[PDB]
C-alpha cells in the first residue's frame, strides 16, 4: 500500500511515481499500455485510451496479462470501470482484417457472424466491389477505417513480411557502423512485435535519431520502401541518410523532386515529397509517367516524415493514391491545432512509441536546454497607439517595440562575446528587415533564392566571423540548419505550439539555451503561454527574465527619444 | 607503480598560433590548458619535473629549466601570454635542447618529451631522421599532440621513439588528450624533509612554501605527507566476506574476526584504506 | 486648488489611463491634471470602476 | 519572535524570571551567532574583563555583527558595564544547567490541535468552547462585528493558517501573555512554566487551557501531574504547476484549496494545481505570495528534499509575478493646489511643506505640491497670511 | 548539524604517573572538563550531537552513545568500567571516529574531531595514522587538538592537513578555559574570532625498517618508501 506506484483513476488516468524502486519495470509497462500526457521529474501521468489498448494487444500481451499486472501495480485496486473498459477494448481486436493481394484491397474476417453484422451499415455497403471476405474499393479506404472504429471492430495493418512470396526482396542491409541507441531499439521492438511489421507513429526528437529508425525499419522489412518528406530539401537528406547507413548503390536511391529525376521509374527506394504525389493540377509529362508507375506497384513500409501535416485536405489524399502494406510515421512534434491528431489514429495507425524528453536529456543524447522568456516593457510612445486601434496594425506595434530591440541587441552581444552561434527567428518580415539592417547581420528573407540561401547558411557554420542570422518562417521544418547554440525568437506566429517545439529542435541538435522575446502588457503575453503549453509537458522549465544583466550600460541602440519617435513614424505609416 | 618522469613540454610559437577555432587566440588556449596540466601532473607524480621550451623563428629557447617547482612553471606561462609569435618553428632545434640536458638523467627514470605543435612546417637546418635514431638510442619517449592536420614526420617521430600522436577535434578533445599524459607508465634518490615550517635541513637555506629543491646545496626538499598519499597500493587491504552490532560505527573481516556493517564495508575499503580492527 | 486621489504606475500603464481620458469610456473629466510620466491624478469616485478596467486589461493576456 | 518580546520588558521581572532549568537555557538558546560564545567565555569568570576587549575579539571583517549581538545581549540585561561581568542571577542559574544544584502522547496532540485550526474554517465540527472564541477575537484573527452565530475570519486569520507549526504557536502564546496581565496572573510564572515545559493555584487554570490546544495530557480529569506532548517543544510540487499531496487530514486539504484548485482526490493523495486565477483569488484577501512559498518549503516531500534546491525556481517567482499584478496602480490620497503666477512662491512653499511629513510628490517644471487631506487644513492658513 | 567527536587520551600508564606525581591534576579532573565541553556543545544549538571516545591500551571504547543527566551518567559509569603495550594507540580511535561520522552523515552536516592528547606520540603507527588524516581531509572533517605537556609531532600534521587548530596548554587545571575559547566555536564561527595561530609543524617521515624520525634520508623512485642512511637496493620489491 506504500509500494506499487500507480493510481488508476475511475475514468482513466494513471499517475506514476517516478521515484519508486520499481519505476523502470512500471514505466516499461505503461508505455506498452497507455499514452503519456505529462512527464515532469517526479510524478508522471499517463492515460488509458481506446487506441492505446489496440497497440497493447498487437504486441504479445493478452487481455489477462494487462488486467493481472494492473492489480500488482495498483495502490488502490482497479475500480471496476477500468476492468470493464480493458475487457471491452481488447476482446474485439483480431476480428476484421484489411489485407491486400495483387493490388486489390480485401476486408477479411474469420468469425462469420461479424460479416453478418458488418454488412448492414449503410456506408460499408457503399465501398464494396472459415474465411469470409468481400472486396472493398481503394478510393474510399479512408471512410471504411472511420466506420470500422465507429462500431468498435477496428482495422489492423499488420504486414506479415517474413513470408509473402509476391514481392522481390531487395538487397537493403544495415551496415555495421550505424549503432542504434537503447531508446531507438525500444521503439523498433514495439513496431516489429511478433515478427510482423505494424503501421504506427513513432515520435522521437529531431536531433535524436528520428531518421536512423526510418532507415533501420526499411532495413528490416526489406521490401520496396517509399520515403515522403515535406520539402525538396528533406528529400535531399533522406538520400544522404540512406547512403550513410544502408549500403545502397546510386542506381536504386531515386528521387522524385522535379529537378534531377535520377530515373525514378523502376527502383527500390523512392524519396519524394507531398504535393508531388498529391499534386491536384495537370502534371508534367515526365511526372505523369512515374505516377502511372507508382500507382500500380504495391509497396511495403511507406515512411511519412512530418506526420503532423498529413491530416490536411491535400496531404491525406496521398494515402489512397499509393498502396502500401505497412505505413510508418516519423515526426518530432505530434501536437497541432484544429484537433486533427485523433484523426491520424486511423490514417496511419496507433501511437507506437514516444520518447521521454527529459530522459534523453539526462543521458546526454539531447542538449540540456535552459528555456527563458525575457519580457520587455512597452515604450510609452508605442502604447499610445496600441490601445487606440484593434484592427491588425497592433501586430506590427508589439513586434517593432523599441524596448524589445534593446533586448535582442544585448542578447546578441552577450553571446558573441562567448563565441556562441545565434539564430534570430522572426516572422512578420517587415520586422525582419528593420532588425537585421540596424545591426548589419545577414537574413534569409524567404523570397531570397536557392543560391544565396545556401551561402549564408554555410558561412554561418564554418566561419567564426559571421555569428548571427535572421531567418523568417523558413526553419519551421526539418531543414539543414547548422547546429545553433542559442536562439532568440522574436514575435513568431500566433498561438501554435507546433512551431515553438520546432524552434526548440534547432537548439538541441547549460550547454545550449534559447530565448523568447515578449513585449509585455500586450496580446503576445497570452500567445507565449499558449506555446509553452506543449513544452511544459516534456519537463521544460521556462524562466522569466524581467531585467537583464546590465542592459543600460552598453552601447544599445534607440537610446534617446528623437530616434525612438522616427520608428513610430515608420511603423504606423504602413497601414 | 609508476616511476619518475622528466617531462619536457614543447610549445609552438608560430605565426599560426594566432588562428581561430579555439579560444580566440590559439596560443592562449594552449597556455590555459597547460597551466591546468602542470597542476594535475605534480599531484599524480610527487617527485617528478617539468621543463617548458618554446620555438619561434627557426630557434628554440628554454623558457624554464628542468625543475620540480609546481609554481615557477605557472607564473612563467602567465608571463608568456603576450608573446609576439613571429616566424615558423623548428623541431630539430627543440629536440636538441631537450636532448642535451635530458641525456644526463639517471637510467631508472622515464624521460619524455611532449610536443604541442600547431604549425605544419618545421624549417630546420639539419636532417630530422638522425635525431630519431638518436632519441631511440637515448630511450627518450617523444609524443606529439597536433593541431588541425597530420604531419608525416610527427608520426615517424611518435611511433619510432615510442610515444603517441593525436590530432585535436575541439577544445574538449584537447583537455582529454592532456589528461592521458598525467598518468605514469608502469635507484635511491637523496631528499631532505622540511621540518620547521619550510626551511632547509642541509644548509639552513630558508625560502618559501615550496617542494622545490635547494638552490644552494642542490638537495631536493619534499614534503613527507605528499609521499604518504601514494602508499596503501603497496601492501593493500583485502576484501571481506558477508553472510546488528558493529565495530566501526557501533550500530566481516577475516584477519582479526571483527564484524562490520554495509556502511562500514564501503568506507574502510574505499576511503579509510586500513582496517580499524587491525590497528589494535 | 483641486482635490484628487493620486495614482503611480508603470509608464506603459500610464498611457492606458490617458487613453480613457480622451475616449469617454467611463466618464468625461477622468484625469484632473497629469503631472509626470509616472504619476497621474484621477478623481475619487471612479477609482473602483477604473480598477476593474485595469483588471480587464490584465486578464486579456491569460 | 521571542527576543522581540523580552526586549520590551522591565528589569524588575527578568531577575525573577530566571529559574534554573527553564528560562536561562531558553534565552541562551536564542542568541544570534556570537552572543552564545561570549556567555560561555565569561561563564566561569568572577572578575570583570575590560570593556575594550570584546571589540577586539572579532575580525575587522564581520565587525558589524559584533554590535548587533551585544545590542541584544545588553538589551536583555545579561551584563552591564560595572566600572562586563554577567548578571549574578543569570550566571548562577545557567551554571545549574551545566549539571549544577507513549505513542498515545503524540496522536492526541495532533487531533487536538487540528480542531483548533478547524475553528478557523467553515466546519460543523468546530472547537465548541466559548472561552476560546473570545480569546481569538481579542487576539485579532476572528472578526465578528456582531453577536454572530458563526465567527468570521479576517485577513490576519488567513495568514495564521499558513504559518509553521512551531511558528504559529509562538504567535498564539504572545497574545495569551500580552493580555494575561489584567485577566490572569503574573507574566513571570506563566512564561517560566512554558520554558520548563519545553524540556501555584492559578497555574492549574493555565494548564486547562493548554489542555484545549494540546500540550499536556491529563487522561484522568485533573490528576496531580501532567504529560507533555510533542507540540510543547517550542508534498511534491512540479514544473507544470501541479502539486501532489500525500495527506489525508481534512485540515491540510483545505489549506491547499486556499491557493490551488482541486481536480482529483484519491485516498492518501490529493492532486491540485497552482493557477493564475487561484493565487490571485487568495491575494485578493491577502495571503501574499511570500507566505505561499514558505508554506510549501516547510511542507515538502522527502523526494523534493534532494540535491536540487527545493521549490523549483520557475514556480517560486511565477507566484511572485502573479502578486505584482495587484501591485500596479497603487492608489494614495492627496490634495493639490496650483495656478499661481509668482515664480518664487511655489519654491517658497517648500520651506513650509516638507517639515510636517505631509508632502507626497515633488515636481520641478510647474512644481505641483500635493498634500494629504489630513495635513491640508493648516497649509491653507499659511498661504493667506503670508 | 555540528557533530563533535571528542577523543580523549585515556592512557592508564601516563595518568597513573601524574596521579602519584601530586601535580593536582588527575584523570577525574580532566574527564569532567570533557563532560562540561560535552554539555556545552549541546547548548549552542538545538540539533547538535556528541560522541566521546576513550583511548585505552589495546582497547578504544565509545563512551557517550551506548536531558544531560542521562548524557553525563553514561560517561561516568563507562570510565568506571574501562579503567579497571606501554604506549597508547591513537589511530585506532580516530579510525572509529571517521566511521561514526560517516554513518551519521548517511542519516541526513559539518563535523569535527577534537583530540585531547596527554602521553607522548607513538611513531610505530605512522603508516596508519597518516591514512586516517587523508580520509578525514576528503570529507572536510576538522581534526582539532589540544596537548597537555609534550608536542605530538604526528598530531600537528593532522591539524594542518585537515585545517584544524593546534594549541599547547601551559597549565593543567585551566584546561576548560582553553576548551571553551578555541574549540567551542564551530567552523563557520571560527572565521569571525581571534585564535592563536599555529607556531610549528613537525614534518618528518619514518623508515620502513626502524620507523625512526628522519629529516634527511633516501626515497625509492618507484616504491616511494623513505629509508635511512643505507640505500643499497629497494628492500620492498
Ligand atoms: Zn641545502
Ligand atoms: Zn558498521
Ligand atoms: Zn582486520
Ligand atoms: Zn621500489
Ligand atoms: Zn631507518
Amino acid at each position: 500500500h506504500t509500494s506499487r506506484p500507480l493510481w488508476v483513476a475511475p475514468d482513466g488516468h494513471i499517475f506514476l511515481e517516478a521515484f519508486s524502486p520499481v519505476y523502470k519495470y512500471a514505466q516499461d509497462f505503461l508505455v506498452a499500455i497507455a499514452e503519456p500526457v505529462c512527464r515532469p521529474t517526479h510524478v508522471h501521468e499517463y492515460k488509458l485510451t481506446a487506441y492505446s489498448l489496440y497497440a497493447a494487444v498487437s504486441v504479445g500481451l493478452q487481455t489477462s496479462d494487462i488486467t493481472e499486472y494492473l492489480r500488482k501495480l495498483s495502490k488502490t485496486g482497479v475500480p471496476d470501470g477500468i476492468m470493464q473498459f480493458i475487457k471491452l477494448c481488447t476482446v474485439s481486436y483480431g476480428k476484421v482484417k484489411l489485407v491486400l493481394k495483387h493490388n486489390r484491397y480485401f476486408v477479411e474476417s474469420c468469425h462469420p457472424d461479424v460479416i453478418q453484422h458488418l454488412l448492414q451499415d449503410p456506408v460499408i455497403r457503399e465501398c464494396r466491389l472459415q474465411t469470409v471476405s468481400f472486396e472493398v474499393k481503394q478510393e474510399m479506404i479512408e471512410e471504411l477505417q472511420k466506420r470500422c472504429i465507429h462500431l468498435e471492430y477496428p482495422l489492423l495493418a499488420e504486414y506479415d513480411f517474413r513470408n509473402d512470396s509476391v514481392n522481390p526482396d531487395i538487397n537493403i542491409d544495415l551496415k555495421p557502423t550505424a549503432v542504434l541507441r537503447p531508446y531507438q531499439e525500444k521503439s523498433l521492438r514495439k513496431m516489429f512485435g511478433n515478427g510482423r511489421a505494424r503501421s504506427g507513429v513513432i515520435v522521437l526528437p529531431c536531433g535524436a535519431g528520428k531518421s536512423l529508425v526510418g532507415v533501420t525499419a526499411a532495413c528490416t522489412v526489406r521490401k520496396r520502401c517509399l520515403v515522403l518528406g515535406n520539402s525538396a530539401v528533406s528529400v535531399e537528406q533522406w538520400k544522404a541518410q540512406f547512403k550513410m547507413w544502408s549500403t545502397i548503390d546510386d542506381s536504386q536511391i531515386c528521387r522524385f523532386t522535379s529537378d534531377a529525376k535520377d530515373k525514378p521509374i523502376g527502383c527500390s527506394v523512392a524519396i519524394s515529397t507531398y504535393s508531388m504525389l498529391g499534386h491536384t493540377t495537370k502534371r508534367s509529362w515526365e511526372a505523369e509517367r512515374v505516377m502511372e508507375w507508382l500507382k500500380t506497384q504495391e509497396w511495403g513500409l511507406m515512411i511519412l516524415d512530418e506526420v503532423h501535416t498529413i491530416p490536411a485536405k491535400m496531404f491525406r489524399r496521398v494515402l489512397t493514391i499509393v498502396q502500401a502494406h505497412c505505413k510508418l510515421g516519423l515526426t518530432a512534434t505530434l501536437v497541432r491545432e484544429d484537433d486533427k491528431i485523433v484523426d491520424l489514429n486511423f490514417l496511419i495507425g496507433p501511437k507506437l512509441y514516444e520518447a521521454n524528453w527529459m530522459e534523453l536529456q539526462n543521458n546526454g543524447y539531447i542538449a540540456k536546454v535552459q528555456c527563458a522568456e525575457v519580457w520587455c516593457p512597452m515604450s510609452p510612445e508605442f502604447y499610445r497607439e496600441y490601445v487606440a486601434i484593434k484592427t491588425k496594425k497592433r501586430i506590427l506595434l508589439y513586434t517593432m517595440n523599441p524596448n524589445k530591440f534593446r533586448a535582442c541587441q544585448f542578447l546578441i552581444k552577450f553571446h558573441e562575446r562567448r563565441n556562441d552561434k545565434i539564430i534570430v527567428f522572426a516572422d512578420n518580415v517587415f520586422a525582419l528587415k528593420e532588425y537585421a539592417i540596424r545591426l548589419n547581420k545577414p537574413y534569409i528573407y524567404g523570397p531570397t533564392s536557392q543560391g544565396e540561401r545556401m551561402q549564408i547558411l554555410q558561412n554561418f557554420k564554418h566561419n567564426p566571423k559571421i555569428n548571427t542570422i535572421f531567418i523568417s518562417k523558413v526553419g519551421d521544418t526539418s531543414f539543414d540548419l547548422p547546429e545553433a547554440n542559442v536562439l532568440i525568437q522574436i514575435s513568431s506566429h500566433g498561438g501554435s505550439r507546433r512551431q515553438e517545439a520546432q524552434r526548440l529542435g534547432r537548439v538541441l541538435r547549460y550547454n545550449a539555451f534559447f530565448y523568447s522575446l515578449v513585449s509585455q502588457d500586450t496580446q503576445e503575453m497570452a500567445y507565449s503561454t499558449k506555446r509553452q503549453r506543449f513544452l511544459v509537458d516534456q519537463g521544460y522549465s521556462f524562466k522569466v527574465i524581467t531585467k537583464l544583466a546590465g542592459m543600460e550600460e552598453e552601447d544599445l541602440a534607440f537610446s534617446t527619444k528623437e530616434e525612438q519617435q522616427q520608428l513610430l513614424q515608420k511603423v504606423l505609416a504602413a497601414t | 607503480l609508476g616511476m619518475m618522469r622528466h617531462l619536457y613540454v614543447v610549445v609552438d610559437g608560430s605565426r599560426t598560433m594566432e588562428d581561430q577555432d579555439l579560444k580566440p587566440n590559439r596560443l592562449t588556449c594552449t597556455l590555459k590548458l597547460l597551466e591546468y596540466f602542470v597542476e594535475e601532473y605534480f599531484d599524480q607524480n610527487p617527485i617528478s619535473q617539468i621543463g617548458i621550451i618554446v620555438t619561434k623563428s627557426k630557434r628554440a629557447e628554454k623558457l624554464t629549466e628542468l625543475s620540480g617547482n609546481p609554481r615557477k612553471h605557472i607564473t612563467s606561462l602567465k608571463k608568456a601570454v603576450d608573446m609576439t609569435c613571429h616566424g615558423e618553428p623548428s623541431l630539430y632545434n627543440s629536440l636538441s635542447i631537450a636532448m642535451q640536458t635530458l641525456k644526463h638523467m639517471p637510467g631508472h627514470t622515464s624521460r619524455e618529451v611532449l610536443i604541442i605543435f600547431s604549425s605544419l612546417t618545421t624549417c630546420d637546418p639539419s636532417n630530422i631522421y638522425d635525431l630519431i635514431k638518436t632519441l631511440k638510442a637515448a630511450k627518450i619517449r617523444v609524443s606529439v599532440i597536433g593541431l588541425s592536420a597530420e604531419v608525416r614526420v610527427c608520426t615517424v617521430l611518435a611511433r619510432e621513439t615510442g610515444g603517441t600522436y593525436h590530432v585535436i577535434l575541439d577544445e574538449s578533445h584537447y583537455k582529454e588528450l592532456l589528461t592521458h599524459h598525467v598518468s605514469p607508465p608502469p635507484g635511491n634518490t637523496e631528499p631532505g624533509l622540511t621540518l620547521g615550517g619550510y626551511f632547509c635541513p642541509q644548509c639552513r637555506a630558508k625560502y618559501c612554501e615550496l617542494p622545490v629543491e635547494c638552490k644552494i646545496c642542490g638537495l631536493t626538499l619534499v614534503s613527507a605527507p605528499h609521499l604518504a598519499r601514494s602508499y596503501h597500493h603497496l601492501f593493500p587491504l583485502d576484501a571481506f566476506q558477508e553472510i546488528r552490532f558493529c565495530y566501526g560505527c557501533q550500530g566481516v573481516c577475516a584477519v582479526c574476526q571483527n564484524v562490520f556493517c554495509v556502511d562500514c564495508d564501503v568506507f574502510v575499503h574505499d576511503s579509510l584504506h586500513c582496517c580499524p580492527g587491525c590497528i589494535h | 486648488v483641486l482635490k484628487g486621489v493620486l495614482i503611480e504606475c508603470d509608464p506603459a500603464m500610464k498611457q492606458f489611463l490617458l487613453y480613457l481620458d480622451e475616449s469617454n469610456a467611463l466618464g468625461k473629466k477622468f484625469i484632473i491634471q497629469d503631472i509626470d510620466d509616472t504619476h497621474v491624478f484621477v478623481i475619487a469616485e471612479l477609482v473602483n470602476v477604473l480598477q476593474e478596467r485595469v483588471g480587464e486589461l490584465m486578464d486579456q493576456n491569460a | 519572535n521571542l527576543q522581540e518580546f523580552l526586549g520590551g520588558l522591565s528589569p524588575g521581572v527578568l531577575d525573577r524570571l530566571y529559574g534554573h532549568p527553564a528560562t536561562c537555557l531558553a534565552v541562551f538558546r536564542e542568541l544570534p551567532s556570537l552572543a552564545k560564545n561570549w556567555v560561555m567565555r565569561m561563564l566561569f569568570l568572577e572578575q570583570p574583563l575590560p570593556q575594550a576587549a570584546v571589540a577586539l575579539w572579532v575580525k575587522k571583517e564581520f565587525s558589524k555583527a559584533q554590535e548587533e549581538s551585544t545590542g541584544l545581549l545588553s538589551g536583555l540585561r545579561i551584563w552591564h558595564t560595572q566600572l562586563l561581568i554577567l548578571n549574578p542571577i543569570f550566571r548562577q542559574n545557567l551554571r545549574i544547567a551545566l549539571l549544577g544544584g507513549v505513542p498515545s502522547l503524540d496522536k492526541y496532540a495532533e487531533e487536538r490541535w487540528e480542531v483548533v485550526l478547524h475553528f478557523m474554517v467553515g466546519s460543523p465540527s468546530a472547537a465548541v468552547s466559548q472561552d476560546l472564541a473570545q480569546l481569538l477575537s481579542q487576539a485579532g484573527l476572528m472578526k465578528s462585528t456582531e453577536p454572530g452565530e458563526p465567527p468570521c475570519i479576517t485577513s490576519a486569520g488567513f495568514q495564521f493558517l499558513l504559518l509553521d507549526t512551531p511558528a504559529q504557536l509562538w504567535y498564539f502564546m504572545l497574545q495569551y501573555l500580552q493580555t494575561a496581565q489584567s485577566r490572569g496572573m503574573d507574566l513571570v510564572e506563566i512564561l517560566s512554566f512554558l520554558f520548563q515545559l519545553s524540556f501555584s493555584d492559578s497555574l492549574l487554570n493555565f494548564l486547562q487551557h493548554l489542555r484545549e490546544f494540546g500540550l499536556v495530557f491529563q487522561r484522568k480529569r485533573k490528576s496531580r501531574r501532567y504529560y507533555p506532548t510533542r507540540l510543547a517543544i517550542n508534498i511534491v510540487v512540479e514544473t507544470n504547476y501541479r502539486l501532489y499531496a500525500y495527506t489525508e487530514s481534512e485540515l491540510q486539504i483545505a489549506l491547499i484549496a486556499l491557493f490551488s484548485e482541486m481536480l482529483y482526490r484519491f485516498p492518501n493523495m490529493v492532486v491540485a494545481q497552482v493557477t493564475r486565477e487561484s493565487v490571485q483569488q487568495a491575494i485578493a484577501s491577502g495571503i501574499t505570495a511570500q507566505q505561499i512559498i514558505h508554506f510549501l518549503r516547510t511542507r515538502a516531500h522527502p523526494v523534493m528534499l534532494k540535491q536540487t534546491p527545493v521549490l523549483p525556481p520557475t514556480i517560486t517567482d511565477q507566484i511572485r509575478l502573479w502578486e505584482l499584478e495587484r501591485d500596479r496602480l497603487r492608489f494614495t490620497e492627496g490634495v493639490l493646489y496650483n495656478q499661481f503666477l509668482s515664480q518664487v512662491d511655489f519654491e517658497l512653499l517648500l520651506a513650509h511643506a516638507r517639515e510636517l511629513g505631509v508632502l507626497v510628490f515633488e515636481n520641478s517644471a510647474k512644481r505641483l505640491m500635493v498634500v494629504t487631506p489630513a495635513g491640508h487644513s493648516d497649509v491653507k492658513r499659511f498661504w493667506k497670511r503670508q | 548539524l555540528n557533530l563533535l567527536v571528542i577523543v580523549v587520551d585515556a592512557n592508564p600508564i601516563w595518568w597513573g604517573k601524574q596521579a602519584l606525581k601530586e601535580s593536582q591534576f588527575t584523570l577525574s579532573k580532566c574527564i569532567d572538563a570533557v563532560m562540561v565541553l560535552g554539555n556545552s556543545h549541546l547548548f549552542m544549538n538545538r540539533s547538535n550531537k556528541l560522541a566521546v571516545i576513550a583511548s585505552h591500551i589495546q582497547e578504544s571504547r565509545f563512551l557517550y552513545p551506548g536531558l544531560l543527566t542521562s548524557a553525563n551518567e553514561v560517561i561516568v559509569e563507562e570510565i568506571k568500567d574501562l579503567m579497571t603495550h606501554t604506549e597508547t594507540l591513537l589511530a585506532g580511535s580516530l579510525a572509529k571516529a571517521l566511521c561514526y561520522i560517516h554513518r551519521m552523515n548517511k542519516e541526513v552536516m559539518k563535523s569535527r574531531i577534537l583530540v585531547i592528547k596527554a602521553a607522548e606520540d607513538s611513531a610505530l603507527q605512522y603508516m596508519n595514522f597518516m591514512n586516517v588524516i587523508f580520509a578525514a581531509q576528503k570529507q572536510n572533517i576538522l581534526i582539532d587538538a589540544c596537548v597537555l605537556d609534550s608536542d605530538s609531532g604526528l598530531l600537528q600534521q593532522a591539524c594542518d592537513i585537515t585545517g584544524g587548530l593546534y594549541l599547547k596548554v601551559p597549565q593543567m587545571p585551566s584546561l576548560l578555559q582553553y576548551l571553551l575559547w578555541v574549540f567551542l566555536p564551530d567552523q563557520d564561527q571560527r572565521s569571525q574570532l581571534i585564535l592563536p595561530p599555529p607556531v610549528h609543524v613537525d614534518y618528518r617521515a619514518a623508515c620502513f625498517c626502524h620507523r625512526n624520525l628522519i629529516e634527511i634520508g633516501y626515497v625509492c623512485s618507484v616504491c616511494l618508501s623513505i629509508f635511512c642512511n643505507f640505500s643499497p637496493i629497494c628492500t620492498t620489491c
